């Protein structure tokens, strides 16, 4: 009959779409970092619209009984690269830290299930599935990842890519895409909210801090927010409620990574000015860093700048 | 003698690549 | 692996559909309002509710041993008998019936059909037909006979009464309506739902202007068109500009649905420039804002500013 | 299509899409192809390109 | 030799080309366990040099 | 598609070869030499179609 | 059953065409 009130297995199958690569050129390639080009976990939700990820915010645990990533090639043959993928199931084993690129690699062909192979031909890269009966729980990494993450999907390229003429291309490309073939196996139904959906965002603007004021007069400093996610997207706007005499002027910037989208500032003379906008997402550790550049006399401030934090709620994010 | 099996191995299957099928 | 293999997938659940008021005397006058909830019951046919976003990744399905439970939330002290139908052509629309007595009468003649007070629960099942046929999925495009096992109507035979048997006049909110399904759904695959972009995005350029009037104090609709037609947003003021007098304004917003936040304006030595508001946009492409006008400035000094950003979003 | 106006109804056992490509390995575009079976459904109304795929 | 292209002419710059397996078998004699080697250099102080402004 | 319903015909490329074969009626019919001078069911036994895709 | 054979059959059979033979 129906209200059953017990736990059962049920295993599915399916295919989905990661997102497509981008190779590296050459005026973005110097460093063993640029190597490296996805770093991209291999949870279920962990995605958005794939059939995995929304079909995972209706049970609670997972298992890859399982799974393969498959790779398609959109070039022709006649270019000339090569880069190998491997799959680790310890997703705190970060290769962040290595230096040196010849080591960066031959720790990938070590792990029990990696390959090799031209980014003109296809192969599956297999994932290894533990000697226990563990289950991972589902939703966004909270606090630690060895529950969450079953694996880390590592792809890193070997050498340069290369037109028929031997040129090295400068710029980027794509150079194919990725889709992951599954069989996966929930236990418990729930609700997780981490993947809200659509026509329930809030605005939410309640968190203000306040910029630390300089010491000295000319002075073009840095400061760091803690205590935000792991990982969002979100915006920045100024906020003042205070006096001033002389001049008080200040010049916010944008934090130092890709993200930008404008420049902030600060001024308070009879021409007055209070505007600004900056977008960002947060580093994996959850925290930001800014710089600053203030340029006004007064010494004795005693009025730190507030500022302002607001994002949307609307999925992951 | 006092040897474990199948340590780190590699196993390489070789392709071609035309330039066409012509069904 | 890759399996290109189809299968049934038989799931089970518990849900929550809505809320049910019941009607007093004034409200009730025939038939049109004796009904008060006509819900479909289909599997993509909820606003979130592990079916209406389960039943997005399958095209057909087929329930099995459903069934709507009634919770109430209401004392003893107050009765006024209810029934409930799970019709199984959706077509058939008994806002037509006229005659209270036959419209209360093509109801219980249902096979699942339940008859209770609204002070205690009862359980309405679904009868599943004969045949192998499968209903599609997606919302009703055109037509409804494909994709609905069921609707489900929740009627109100005589009016309420009181612990002194009287009949009371105002709406009533009495209980809400559950439901437990067990279903097999078939061939994997996404159904599409509108979406125009897939990732965050601020729209942080828009701006405006907001104008002071030539009087000393006079409350007024300042207006703002350039919108969507309905979204939500959220005002940010600033200023770039001068000013050396005794200006002031906390104006405040007009709307329903979403009028929590608070704007402030204060120009001098001390300086106020905090707030924000967020509101919804009826289908105009408008919005409604009313001023404070405080200020001893009655010359027009320079008007202030404010800024939308809208978040693109699946749609806004 | 021509032979099935002589009768009501059909059903496919069977069916196959092949692809008989004109072009060298000199040129390169991933496509992907598939067979939706609610046919009222359609994707002319997404607006993005990243859920069309 | 030089490098050579599609049209017989040399190529300008450097590439990567390839890679290098080591498929190998190897014995091992007497079970022990050798150090790492720790190193440091000490501090040096460099002040060679007068400024000007 | 009323090419690829003819009971001899072919598809390829046109960088390979390929032979298309002309398929005989099941008589003893034997057509005239000469122009067509007034119908041409008498002295054609076929005609060749070929068209590009 | 009530199956006339081989109504419009196609047959489809692949090749290559390298570079070079280098006889
Ligand atoms: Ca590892
Ligand atoms: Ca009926
Ligand atoms: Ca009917
Ligand atoms: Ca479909
Ligand atoms: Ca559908």
């Amino acid at each position: 009959s129906a209200r059953s009130d017990v736990n059962a297995i049920t295993v599915l199958n399916g295919s989905d779409f990661l997102t497509t690569v981008k190779v590296r050129g050459s005026n973005n390639l110097t460093d063993s970092k640029s190597r490296i080009l996805v770093k991209q976990p291999i949870s279920a939700s962990s995605f958005l619209g794939t059939r995995i990820s929304g079909l995972s915010q209706f049970w609670e645990r997972y298992r890859w009984h399982k799974a393969a990533v498959r790779y398609v090639p959109a070039v022709p043959n006649t270019l000339a690269c090569q880069l190998i993928g491997y799959i680790d199931t310890d997703p705190l084993d970060d290769p962040n830290v290595i230096l040196d690129v010849d080591q960066l690699l031959r720790q990938a062909t070590s792990q029990v299930g990696a390959r090799q192979w031209n980014f003109s031909d296809t192969t599956t890269i297999p994932l290894i599935v533990r000697r226990d009966d563990q289950l991972y729980y589902t939703g966004q990494d909270k606090e630690n990842v060895r529950f969450s993450q079953q694996g880390v999907f590592y792809l890193l390229q070997v050498t340069t890519l290369l037109n028929i003429s031997g040129e090295a291309i400068t710029n980027d490309l794509i150079s194919g895409s990725l889709y992951l073939d599954w069989v996966c196996g929930f236990s418990m139904p729930q609700i997780n909210p981490t993947p809200v959906e659509i026509s329930q965002l809030t605005y939410n603007a309640d968190t203000i801090g306040n910029w630390v004021p300089p010491t000295e007069l000319n002075q073009t400093y840095t400061q760091d927010i803690t205590g935000l996610k792991p990982n969002s997207k979100f915006i920045i706007v100024p906020y003042m409620d205070r006096t001033s005499s002389e001049v008080l002027q200040k010049c916010t910037i944008t934090c130092n990574e890709v993200n930008a989208v404008g420049s902030i500032s600060y001024f308070d003379t009879n021409d007055i000015k209070c505007n600004g906008y900056i977008t960002f997402q947060a580093n994996n550790i959850g925290e930001a860093t800014f710089t600053l550049v203030t340029d006004y006399k007064g010494v004795t401030d005693a009025k730190p700048y507030q500022y302002r934090i607001i994002r949307a709620i609307v999925g992951n994010n | 003698p006092q040897t474990i099996p199948n340590f780190n191995p590699i196993v390489a299957k070789p392709t071609v690549a035309p330039l066409q099928t012509n069904i």
